[PDB]
RNA sequence: AAAAGCCAGCUUGACUGCGAGAGCUACAACUCGAGCAGGUAGGAAACUAGGACUUAGUGAUCCGGUGGUACCGCAUGGAAG
RNA sequence: UAGCGAAAUUCCUUGUCGGGUAAGUUCCGACCCGCACGAAAGGCGUAAUGAUUUGGGCACUGUCUCAACGAGAGACUCGGUGAAAUUUUAGUACCUGUGAAGAUGCAGGUUACCCGCGACAGGACGGAAAGACCCCAUGGAGCUUUACUGUAGUUUGAUAU
RNA sequence: AACUGUUUAUCAAAAACACAGCUCUCUGCUAAACCGCAAGGUGAUGUAUAGGGGGUGACGCCUGCCCGGUGCUGGAAGGU
RNA sequence: UCAAUGGUAGGAGAGCGUUCUUAACCGCAAUGAAGGUAUACCGUGAGGAGUGCUGGAGCGUUAAGAAGUGAGAAUGCCGGUAUGAGUAGCGCAAGAUAAGUGAGAAUCUUAUCCACCGUAAGACUAAGGUUUCCAGGGGAAGGCUCGUCCGCCCUGGGUUA
RNA sequence: GUUCGGCAGUCAGACUGCGAGUGCUAAGAUCCGUAGUCGAAAGGGAAACAGCCCAGACCAACAGCUAAGGUCCCAAAAUAU
RNA sequence: UAGCGGAGAAAUUCCAAACGAACUGGGAGAUAGCUGGUUCUCUCCGAAAUAGCUUUAGGGCUAGCGUCGAAAUGUAAGUGU
RNA sequence: CAAAGUUAAUAAGGGCGCACGGUGGAUGCCUUGGCACUAAGAGCCGAUGAAGGACGUGACUAACGACGAUAUUCUAGGGGGAGCAGUAAGUACGCAUUGAUCCCUAGGUCUCCGAAUGGGGAAACCCAGCUGUUACUAGCAGUUAUUCAUGAGUGAAUACAUAGCUCAUGUAAAGGUAACGCAGAGAACUGAAACAUCUAAGUACCUGCAGGAAGAGAAAGUAAAAACGAUUUCGUAAGUAGCGGCGAGCGAACGCGAAGAAGGGCAAACCAAGAAGCUUGCUUCUUGGGGUUGUAGGACUGCAACGUGGACUUAAGCAUUAUAGUCGAAUAACCUGGGAAGGUUAAUCAAAGAGGGUAAUAAUCCCGUAGACAAAAUAGCGCUUAUACCUAGCAGUAUCCUGAGUAGGGCUGGACACGCGAAAUCCAGUUUGAAUCCGGGAGGACCAUCUCCCAACCCUAAAUACUCCUUAGUGACCGAUAGUGAACCAGUACCGUGAGGGAAAGGUGAAAAGAACCCCGAGAGGGGAGUGAAAUAGCACCUGAAACCGUGUGCCUACAAGAAGUUCGAGCCCGUUAAUGGGUGAGAGCGUGCCUUUUGUAGAAUGAACCGGCGAGUUACGUUAUGAUGCGAGGUUAAGUUGAAGAGACGGAGCCGUAGGGAAACCGAGUCUGAAUAGGGCGACUUAGUAUCAUGAUGUAGACCCGAAACCUAGUGACCUAUCC
C-alpha cells in the first residue's frame, strides 16, 4: 500500500501557483513568497474591503468641502445644517453631486441655510 | 510516581497473610429456586443441569434473601447458611449438608 | 525494517565541523535506504461470530429472499452427462439473467457440478456454503427442493 | 482574677471501647469532638475527668524484636513458621 | 642546621641603596623585613658546553626619520580554458528615533539620471567552526584516594592427597 | 641545565626526558622480580661487583634535627 | 424571529482527496483511457468537472470496506539546476625562426641556432608498477588549453640462459 | 451549579496601575496580593508600540452613526465660537 | 611484540593521511527528564503559566484552571446586586 | 523676433503576461524482478576426492554460460519431431524428419588448487620416491599425509617382557555446511527515574555435538480424596500460587480440555559350559539360558506358544508417485482504424468463459486450460507372503537379587517461581558415609499415621521447531528511490592493506522495417529525400513537468530610495470555462517574509540554494472508557476438529456476571470491628449484564520518529610509528 497521489499533490501545487500567478518576477518561478503574496494582498484587501470604504468616504466628504469651501462653507455646519436640514440627511451620493449642480448642490447648501436659519 | 517520594501504596502496611486452604462453595441465590420447581434433590445435578453455574466451588450455598416458592425436603447441599435453613427449613425443606 | 533489511550498523563519519547534522547512517530510512517506519505486517484478519447472530444474519437475507421470490424451489433435475447444454437450457429454462446461486443437495449433485463454471453465472452450493457473501453476491438462485433439511435443520 | 496565677487534701481519667458530628485540605496527614457503653476516680451530692493555660518537644513503608493471640498451620496430626 | 635570599621562590612593595643608564618598575651587586628559601622532591658552588632566557656594549645597518627607485609572478586587457565555499526571495542609500531594549527593508526627514568597470573593507551582529570559555544533564569517559563494594594477587589455618 | 643524545610527526626542543655518577633498598638460585589459567619462559647458560625497585643526576663542599603519627622491619607477654 | 460565529497548546463533531478494493451498480475508451498542458467556470473549504492541445493504454464511476493515505520547512535524504563566474587557478624552468604535416598547427615532425642540468635534471639497478614497450592506424572521452602528437584508443608484434 | 465518566495540557509568564516587601523607598530589577492587558484579541489613538487608553473582527457592501482621540498642510473634520 | 593490550629517552607520545582508550561486525533501531521534525479540509467550545510534594527546581505527581458525554438538577446550589 | 507653460515616444537593458524552444527525466502505464506465505517433498555432501575457486575448452578472438584435454561435449536408453549451428548480432564450414537440434535418465572422462594429504610451499606452484609401463639422461599410469582401530613382526635400558620401532588392513575421518536443536563457556548496555540487590538473560557472542528434527520419556510421579497412571505440543488454570533493595519486576505448577496417543531390553540373583587363584573344594573371566520387578518381582517348586516397528520395522511379488511428456473441444462477417479480440451482426462449445500472448480488451487465433493417457531408469511410498526372533499367564516362597562412595550428612555453589530462606526437591565440587525386601524413597523444615512409587543401568516412534533447498503455487504484496544491497553480467564498479563496506542504471518502434540515396560539413552532426500509423519516433528512443537557459511577443519603466503588495486608477493593448471580459499598468493610499522557541522576535535568534521524489503516531496481545449490535441473570465457546489458508457445523474445557463482610478462622442479606445484641465500617436498601465490533487512551513490544558521546563481545592490524631481533 506504498502509494503516492503523486499528481494530486503536484495538482495542490499546479492549483494555488496558477491561483498565485501575476506578481513580480521571479516569485512564480519558485514557490512559497507567491503563497502569501496573494495571501496578505487580500489581508488588506479584507482591510480595504473596509478602508477604500473609509477612504472614498474621505473622497465624498473631502470634495463636497471643496465645493463647499468653493461656496465659502465648511463641512461641519454645513453637515449640522444637515441635521438641522429636511428628511434628507442623505450623505454621499450628495457627495456626488460635484459633478456640475449648482442647483442640487448650491440649492440643498440654501437649503441648509435655512436649516441653521 | 509521587515524584520520587514513594507512592501512596508504597506506605502501606503488610496486612493478612492468606490461607491456602481457603475454599468456598459458589453460592447462589434462593431466586433461582423460585425459577425451578421444585426439581426434587436440589444439588449439584439440578444445580448445574439447571446450568446456574457450571464451573463452581465445589459445594452450592442459597440465600435467606429469594423467596419459599419451593416445596422439596431434600436439597442436596455442602453447606447452606443458617439463615437459609430458617427459610427453607421453615419451609418444607430437610438438610442433606456435606 | 531498517534492522531486518541492511548493510550498515555503523555510523558513517562524525559531525563536528563535518558539515552535516546529527545523524544515523544512509541505513537510518531518510535516504534510499528506506526502512519502513510502522508500515504493514504479517497479520491476519478473521472473525466468526456468535451462532445465534449468525444463523439470524442467514434468516436476513433468507427473509429477503423470501418475499423477494428470486429463490425458486427446483427438484433434483440430476443429468446423465455433465454437459453445460441441459444446465444452459434449464438454467436459462426461466433465464435469470444477471448472477444466479445453485442450491444442490447435501449430497453433492456433480454434473453441473464438476462443469458449469465456464457457465459465468452459475454458483455451485449446498447447505455447507452458507454465507452473506455467498447470497447477497448473486441475490438470484435456484434451489434443490429439499431445503427443509437444507435449511431448518440448524437455522 | 468564677482564674490558666498560688497552697493544701483526695488523687491516678495522662480510662477502655468508641464515636455522631465537624473543621483543615493534592494525598498522606492534621485539628477537635456531642453523645453512648463498660466500669471508674475524686467530689456530701451535684458536678468534673480521654494530660499540662493552647501551640514546638517529631517523622512513611519495609525488616527484625517484645508479649498475648477463639487465626492458619500446606494428605494427615502436631510442630516449624 | 649549613648554605643562598627580592631566587624560575617576596603581589606583599616599582622593598632599600649602589652601579649600567641623561634619561632605567626591567639588568647587575649588595643588603635579607625570608607571607612562603632551603638541604637528596638534593642546597650552595661550578670552567668548557647551549638554535637557552635576559641585560649591556661594539660592529653592520632601510627596521625607521621617511620613504623612493627599478626586476620577475599574479593582479589587470584579450584569446582558450574553466571551479569552490555561498544563500527566505528581494530592483537592498543616509540621518534621528523606535523596537527581544544596537535598523536595509519600520515611523519622520534628507539627498539619488539608468547600467557599469578597476581597486578597498565599515556593515550586512559576513562565512567557514550545533562554543573548544561558563552553566546544566540523576550524561558519559579518564584519573586519584585511608569513599563503599568487590576482584585477582599475596599471605594463615583446616582438610583429601 | 653539565655536555653530546632524546623530546610531542598533524604547535610547543626546553630548564622536559635521559645520561654516566651518587644514594638507599630487595634477591643466595629450579633466584628475587616478571609474563602467562597453568604449562612454559624471561631474568641470565646470570650467580650479591649480578639482578630488581626507589631517589638524585658530573665534578667541588655539604646533607642538620625530630621515631610523636604513618608505612616498613623485627619481636613476642597479653587483648582481639 | 431572537441570540451567537477573535481564538494558540486544549477538547468534541463533521466532511474532502489518494490508492487498493474480484465484489456489484456500470460505464468509458482509438471518433482517443490515463497522464501532461493552457483555460477569462463551479464548489464555504479541501475540491470538482467543461473545452483546446500532447498523448496513445487502461481509467472513471457510485456506494461501502481496507489502508505503507493526505507534504515545506528536520544541516532531512537522493537526483537535477543555479549562484559566485567568465572570476580564481591553468600545478615551481625559455625557447626561437624557417620548412614540412594536415583541414585544421604554437603546443605534431624535421632542420638550424639558443638555453638548462650535468655528485645530475646522466646510466644502471632494487622494491614497486603490471605491458604502460615498440610498429601501424585513429582522435568518443583523457591530456588542466589546443592538438594530426601521446603512458589516450584499435590492431599487431615485442622479453630467449 | 453539583455528581459521575473519559480526554487534556498548563508549572517559567511578563507588563500596566494600586497596595506591600527587598534594593541607593536605583531600575524595562526582584518577590507578593490585587484588577486589567497581552500572551492567546485584530482596528483606532498616541510618529512607529505585545502590555497604556478605547473598542472585541462570520462575511459582503461605493451605508450611516459614534468610542477615546482629534479638526492650519501632509492627514479628514473648527484659520469654530 | 595487537586494545582489560602493545610500544615507549614518558608528553597522556604513538599504534597504517588517525587514539586518555584503535578499527571492523554483532548486541542494538543501546540510551538520551535534552534539540529538531512533523504534512487534507471545516465548524463549535475554549486555557494555564499557580498551590503541595519531590536527589526537585529548563521535569514529573496531584489539586486549581478546558472540553465532551452521562445522571439528576444539593430542588437550587452557582453568579450578580 | 520672442516670453512662459505643458507633456512625447524612441529603452542600453529590465519587468509583467503570452507563444514556442531546449534541459531534466518525476509523471502515467508495463514488468522478465523481489518479498511474504500455503501445500507437498527433501532436509546434507565429502579422501570411492566435497564445498568452492582458479585455469582452460567455441569454426566466431570477447565476456557470461556450459563443459572439463574427450573439454561450447561423449556414450547408452527413451521421449521428441524441423530445423540446428547457447547468450546475439557474426561468421563460416557445415550439420539434420533417414531422425537432427533439443528434453530426460544412466554411464564415461573428469586440468590444478582446495579436508587437500609423497615432501615442501604465499591458490592457481616446485621438487620427488616406489611399482609396472614404454623409452629415455623421457614420458605414461598408479602407490607413498596423518590419527584412530585391527592384526603381524621387532625388541632398549634389562632375561622374557615392556616402551619404542616397522609393515599390513579398515575414508573410519578428518572437511564444506541454510535454519532449527542440544551441551558447554558466557557478558554488557538497559531498566529499576541514580544505583551496589535484581532485571536485562544465562540472552548478544563463541566453541563443540547431532539429526530430519533434536532433545523427550516410561512414576524411586503427581495429588489428597477413591486420584490418577510415560512423555510431547496447544488452550486453560492465569500473572493464579508465589518469589523479590517485596522496589522495579519476574514468575508457577495441579487439575481439566484437544491432538498425539508403544514401550522394550540389560546388569543383578541364578543355571549350564569352559579356563582358572587350576593354591585342590577354585570363586575371577568367557559363552549361552534366567529375567527386569510394587503392592513386591524373578531365581527354586509348579507351567502356557498368542507376528511382533511390540515376540524378527529381512527378502519376493502387488499397486502407485516423482522422473521425458502426450492428446486435448468450441467462429464467421461488417464498421473503425496502421492493425480487431474493440463497436455491430450472427453461430458454436461445455471436465476447457484459469491465465498469458497476438500491432487495439479473444472462450470459440495460439499457448494453454478441464479432463484423459505416458516412461523402459529413475528415486521412492504403500499392500500380501512364510521367513528376517524374543516375550506371556499361573499358585507357592529355601534363601539370593534389584543398580554403594550410592542415598545421605557437613561446607561451597547453581537450578528449580525460589534472591539462604522455615526452606523443600534436584544437580554440581569437596568431605564423610549407609541400609538393602522386615527394605528404601516422596508427600515444600521436621516427628508419627496414611497415599503413591521402586531410583541410584540403557534405549524409545508419534504428535514439535525451522527452512538454504525441489516444485505446485497464493496475494485488498510492490512497481524501478519501490520491490533483495542487487529487475540491469551485484555483492558489480568503487573505497580501504585488511577485516569490512558498498553504489548508479528497465522501457524506441508492432516489426529495425535503424534513416538507401543526395547535399552541407575534416569528421561528427545536420539537412533534404525516403522509412514507418507516426521521425518532437532516430538508437541512454514511450510520456514529458520542475528548477535553468532561451528566442519572439502587447504594455510599462533610464527624478527612482518598496517584504516588492493590495485597493483605486489615468492611459494603452487584446477579445474570453460569454463572461458586470482579460492582459497591463503610470500615478496614488495604506501595508515588518515563513518556521521552531519565547514573556516578547520583523529580526542583527535559528533554519531553509532551488526544484521534484521519498520521508514519520502503527499494528501484535491486554486493560479501561464510550457507543453500535445481539441476546439477556443468561451470555459465552477457547484451544482444537471438520472443511476451499472457505464458510457453516462440531468442540462448554474454561471465562464473565448472577450477595458480601472481615487478614483469616468463618459467618452471611447481612458481615466485621468491638463485652456489645451501643455506635461505626462496608454492605441487597445501594436495582444487569454478557458477548462481539468500533473509537479513544492504556500497557509489553526500538512503540511518533531524527539524534549522541557511550558499553561489551567477536575479529583484523607493526609496511605509519615505537621497541626488538
Amino acid at each position: 500500500a506504498r502509494v503516492k497521489g503523486s499528481v494530486a499533490t503536484r495538482k495542490r501545487r499546479k492549483r494555488i501557483l496558477k491561483l498565485a500567478k501575476g506578481y513580480y518576477g521571479a516569485k512564480h518561478r519558485l514557490f512559497k513568497t507567491a503563497k502569501e503574496q496573494v495571501m496578505n494582498s487580500y489581508y488588506y484587501a479584507f482591510r480595504d474591503r473596509r478602508q477604500k470604504k473609509r477612504d472614498f468616504r474621505k473622497l465624498w466628504i473631502a470634495r463636497i468641502n471643496a465645493a463647499a469651501r468653493m461656496n465659502g462653507l465648511s463641512y461641519s455646519k454645513l453637515m449640522h445644517g444637515l441635521k438641522l436640514a429636511d428628511i434628507e440627511v442623505n450623505r454621499k451620493m450628495l457627495a456626488d453631486i460635484a459633478i456640475a449642480d449648482a442647483a442640487a448642490f448650491t440649492a440643498l447648501a440654501e437649503e441648509a441655510k435655512k436649516a441653521l436659519a | 510516581f509521587e515524584g520520587g517520594q514513594t507512592e501512596l501504596f508504597r506506605r502501606m502496611p503488610k496486612r493478612g497473610f492468606l490461607n491456602v486452604n481457603r475454599k468456598e462453595y459458589a453460592i447462589v441465590n434462593l431466586e433461582t429456586l423460585n425459577r425451578l420447581e421444585d426439581g426434587a434433590t436440589v444439588s449439584a445435578e439440578t444445580l448445574v443441569a439447571a446450568k446456574i453455574v457450571k464451573d463452581v466451588k465445589s459445594g452450592v450455598k442459597v440465600l435467606a434473601n429469594g423467596e419459599l416458592t419451593a416445596k422439596n425436603l431434600t436439597v442436596k447441599v455442602a453447606k447452606v447458611s443458617a439463615a437459609a435453613k430458617a427459610a427453607i427449613e421453615a419451609a418444607g425443606g430437610s438438610v442433606e449438608e456435606a | 525494517n531498517r534492522s531486518a533489511v541492511s548493510g550498515g550498523g555503523k555510523k558513517p563519519w562524525r559531525q563536528k565541523g563535518t558539515g552535516r547534522a546529527r545523524q544515523g547512517s544512509t541505513r537510518s530510512p531518510q535516504w534510499r535506504g528506506g526502512g519502513t517506519v510502522f508500515g504493514p505486517n504479517p497479520r491476519s484478519y478473521a472473525y466468526k461470530l456468535p451462532q445465534k447472530v449468525r444463523q439470524l444474519a442467514l434468516k436476513s437475507v433468507y427473509s429477503t429472499k423470501v418475499t423477494d421470490g428470486k429463490l425458486i424451489a427446483v427438484d433434483t433435475l440430476d443429468f446423465a452427462a455433465p454437459k453445460t447444454a441441459e444446465f444452459a437450457k434449464v438454467i436459462s429454462a426461466l433465464s435469470i439473467e444477471r448472477k444466479v446461486l445453485v442450491v444442490l443437495p447435501n449430497e453433492g449433485n456433480e454434473f453441473a457440478e464438476l462443469s458449469a463454471r465456464n457457465l459465468e453465472n452459475v454458483k455451485v452450493t449446498t447447505a455447507n456454503s452458507a454465507s452473506v457473501l455467498d447470497i447477497v453476491s448473486a441475490d438470484k438462485l435456484l434451489v434443490v427442493q429439499s431445503a427443509l433439511t437444507q435449511i431448518e435443520e440448524v437455522l
